[PDB]
């Protein structure tokens, strides 16, 4: 599993893989890891798809419940507090890595970390999932805050590639999802078409020189590709 | 003895029941709703005598769910109450079977939950007309067709093509019927729907009313969300009744 909340000025934009794994065979090839709790408040779901889709379906009913009562908008906080309450009560029992990123009038553009523990972390950008390790280090380096929601939303892909190119668990299609002032704008990069793969990366063409034939002479050559030769 | 709890009279009325349609009586608050062809208004009386009091604040129609619009009518408290139940029973349905609360249900189950109240002893039936309105969608195509249900006091659950509540319910039910005679009532548009409902608050309570004197529910096969309708909107109601 690979996820990314990143905020830029009006909103956010969450990125997802679509694979689920059981290990090494994949069982889901595009499933949905952006899970809607209200309009414009999704969260993203790493870890035991039972245990998330329970918890962002439990706290989407409350949020609608409360969205109801109020007779207003639900701020961002408010999901990513229920849903550390959540996480947070059964923290031994589950396997759940969530990030609540949302937009409400109030703040703008939020974005929560919660991960196993129920910690609960507001942040600029938040990395969850197998696949999280890998882009960390690709963050620090070009990540850029201030970004336009048009670039955020093209980093993000890139970076949901990155780190699906290299992580097993993660990979397939790259869903992202928009939440600003405007309608959510999802969009689904099909692998085919993804910004980054090491299979089309020019560095990776050359192959390794393991094979390499009979010689007499250390002069490595390259890898032996006819049994005539 | 048979008066001051739930049991039967010699003559087999539950006294205490029909002693709850006095309460829905007794404000002389009047809503009137009306499904037309592609959506149902809910018209609500909205008096505040009061100068002080803020408008606002005191409705009559709350939103149950996104796409089920209540309108109490009675104790505005016991109301305010059985839209929490409402609420409470739409939220528990929403999660156990994952859709939204078909309206027809929602209706059917405050039924039940209005009947329990003249079944055990000690509880007070809740003096209210709850009149549930929204789309809902017909399994043979996928339109949204519009839809009121009202629960009463004694636990009645009923679909309505319009309906009454309140302080005239006799004499606005009377101007609809005859009214009934005339159109069709179901091959009407939103607008026209609309004037006969409003004409039916005015004839009943016997006054010209103003944009500010009612408050107005709205579902739309176009816009299926349970909207207040703003005073602008009803005004060019209000002057289009006077005129015809």
């Amino acid at each position: 599993t690979t996820i990314l909340a990143v905020s830029y000025n009006g909103g956010v934009v969450l990125a997802a893989d679509s694979r689920t794994s059981s290990g090494t065979y994949v069982v889901n090839r595009a499933s949905n890891k952006l899970t809607k709790l209200t309009k414009k408040i999704y969260c993203c779901r790493s870890g035991s798809a039972a245990d998330t889709q329970a918890l962002a379906e439990r706290v989407s009913n409350y949020l609608g419940s409360y969205q109801t009562d109020i007779g207003a908008g639900v701020n961002v906080a408010t999901a990513a507090n229920l849903f550390q309450k959540m996480c947070y009560m059964n923290r031994w029992n589950i396997s759940a890595g969530i990030i609540v990123a949302g937009y409400d009038p109030i703040n703008g553009g939020s974005v929560y970390s919660i991960p196993s523990g129920g910690s609960c972390v507001k942040l600029d950008y938040a990395l969850g999932g197998s696949g999280s390790i890998f882009l960390y280090s690709f963050f620090d380096a070009n990540y850029k805050p201030g970004m336009s929601k048009s670039e955020c939303v093209a980093f993000c892909q890139r970076a949901v590639a990155h780190a699906y190119s290299r992580d097993g668990s993660s990979g397939g299609l790259i869903r992202t999802i928009t939440l600003d002032a405007d309608e959510p704008e999802d969009q689904t990069i099909p692998w085919n078409r993804s910004p980054y793969c090491m299979e089309k990366d020019p560095k990776y063409v050359t192959q390794a020189t393991q094979n390499q034939p009979f010689s007499s002479s250390a002069k490595i050559t390259g890898n032996r590709m006819s049994s005539t030769g | 003895f048979d008066k001051y709890i739930t049991v039967f009279s010699p003559e087999g009325s539950l006294y205490q029941v029909e002693y709850a349609f006095k309460a829905v009586t007794y404000p002389g608050l009047l809503t009137v709703a009306i499904r037309c062809k592609d959506a149902v208004l809910v018209v609500t009386q909205h008096l505040i005598p009061d100068r002080l009091m803020r408008p606002d604040s005191v409705t009559a129609l709350y939103e149950v769910t996104p796409n089920i619009g209540c309108c109490m009518t009675g104790r505005a408290p016991d109301g305010r109450a059985l839209v929490q139940r409402a609420r409470e029973e739409a939220s528990d349905y929403q999660y156990r079977y994952g859709v939204e609360i078909p309206i027809a249900v929602l209706a059917k189950r405050m039924g039940d939950k209005a009947q329990v109240r003249t079944q055990q002893a000690g509880l007070r039936p809740m003096g209210v007309v709850s009149t549930f309105i929204g789309m809902d969608q017909s399994d043979q195509d996928g339109s949204l067709k519009p839809q009121i249900y009202t629960v009463d006091p004694a636990g009645w659950t009923g679909g309505h093509i319009a309906c009454a509540a309140g302080k005239k319910q006799v004499e606005a039910m009377a101007f609809l019927e005859k009214r009934q005679k005339s159109t069709e009532l179901d091959a009407l548009t939103q607008k026209e729907a609309a004037m006969i409902a409003l004409a039916a608050l005015q004839s009943a309570i016997g006054t010209a009313v103003k944009a500010k004197e009612v408050e107005v529910g709205r579902c739309t096969a176009a816009n299926p969300a349970f909207q207040r309708v703003p005073n602008s909107e009803v005004e060019e109601w209000l002057t289009a009744v006077a005129e015809a």
